[PDB]
């Protein structure tokens, strides 16, 4: 059960469309695994169609609409969009060898702020340093303590500058994370 | 008004390829588009770019079109916004799973109609706003306490139905 969201404020960004793509890739990717945040964004989404159909129209030059109607025509824990930045299975992605059994593949994005999937082995755990800015972290399979609390499947944590850092991942099954820093 | 009952229009859209539908949609939402796009600081020739391209998608992707989980100005929006910014992306907003209806069925006709309901109560309230919260709520969708929950909920309730039919 989900029991980590993303914040009001990260929802209210990617509704609003203004959010880096990286991030944008973290958060879309918990709307498909957690039905709440989706309903979540969907009221947001709701204030935007509604500034939408309260706007002044702007008339567009004419043969518009005929222009545009002459060209109409007539894994499952890699899921929502990450799927498109990785390819078949988690397996074969390309994965980078770092401090112990940890992993890292980096995801080609736009904007200015990094994604990446971390693999850590059950028992290890990512080290970290408080970043600059924020950095949002989705597990999607097995999870990691945080003291703060628990992160399992589909959880996410929204980590902010005045932190300390300190998860070790739980043993069982190797902890796949979906993170984002700018 | 017929032929301003948007969901209906989007319908027609979905099961018949229907154009006169798609132009009475686009007489209409197309200009409310641009106009939006420009506010949010498009150059108008850029904005009836877009706007020509949300609703050619408007055509192609109507079949994710989802009466009970949203309105179609909504919707539409949602199409507009996941447009590319060059400064945050490559190509466009990353955006979740397709959850549709397969032509096989369709959301219970209660479920749209209070869906509908909740947005227009939506509507209404954004518009009485003394225009200091209208502009918090503005300056949020174009650079940068309203009754979202009720329409959360009926998402989070319809949203469980599309998930028992699949
Ligand atoms: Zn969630």
């Amino acid at each position: 059960t989900i029991r980590h969201h993303v914040s009001d404020a990260l929802l209210t960004a990617y509704a609003a469309g203004t959010l880096s793509e990286a991030f944008s890739l973290v958060v879309a990717t918990h709307l498909s695994l957690c039905d709440e945040c989706r309903a979540r964004a969907g009221a947001l989404d709701a204030v935007g169609g509604s500034l939408m159909e309260e706007t002044a129209p702007v008339a567009l030059s004419e043969g518009s609409l005929a222009s545009v109607m002459a060209q109409l025509d007539r894994d499952p824990r890699a899921p929502a969009p990450l799927a498109d930045y990785v390819g078949r299975r988690l397996e074969d992605v390309r994965w980078r060898t770092l401090g112990g059994g940890v992993r890292q593949a980096i995801l080609p994005t736009g904007g200015e702020a990094i994604a990446r999937l971390l693999w850590i082995p059950g028992g290890q755990a990512v080290p970290d340093h408080g970043h600059r800015g924020l950095e949002l972290t989705l597990v999607l399979q097995g999870a990691f303590r945080d003291e703060t609390d628990r992160f399992g499947a589909g959880d996410i944590e929204i980590a902010d500058q005045e932190l300390e850092h300190t998860p070790v991942a739980e043993r069982g099954l190797d902890c796949i994370c979906l993170a984002a820093t700018d | 008004s017929d032929r301003t009952d948007w969901v209906a229009l989007m319908r027609a859209i979905r099961d018949h390829r229907d154009e006169a539908a798609f132009a009475e949609l686009f007489q209409h939402f197309a200009p409310k588009v641009k106009g939006f796009l420009m506010k949010s600081g498009s150059v108008a020739s850029q904005a009836e770019e877009c706007a020509q391209d949300v609703m050619a998608t408007v055509w192609q992707k109507a079949h994710l079109f989802d009466p009970s989980r949203a309105s179609v100005a909504t919707w539409i929006f949602t199409i507009a916004r996941n447009r590319r910014i060059d400064g945050l992306r490559k190509d466009r907003q990353p955006e979740p799973e397709d959850l549709f209806w397969g032509p096989d069925s369709e959301p219970d006709q209660a479920d749209v109609y209070e869906m509908q309901q909740e947005n227009a109560r939506l509507g209404r309230a954004i518009a009485r706003l003394p225009e200091a919260q209208r502009a918090l709520i503005e300056r949020a969708f174009f650079g940068d306490g309203l009754p979202l929950g009720t329409i959360k909920s009926r998402i989070r309730l319809a949203l469980d139905r599309l998930r028992q039919h699949m």
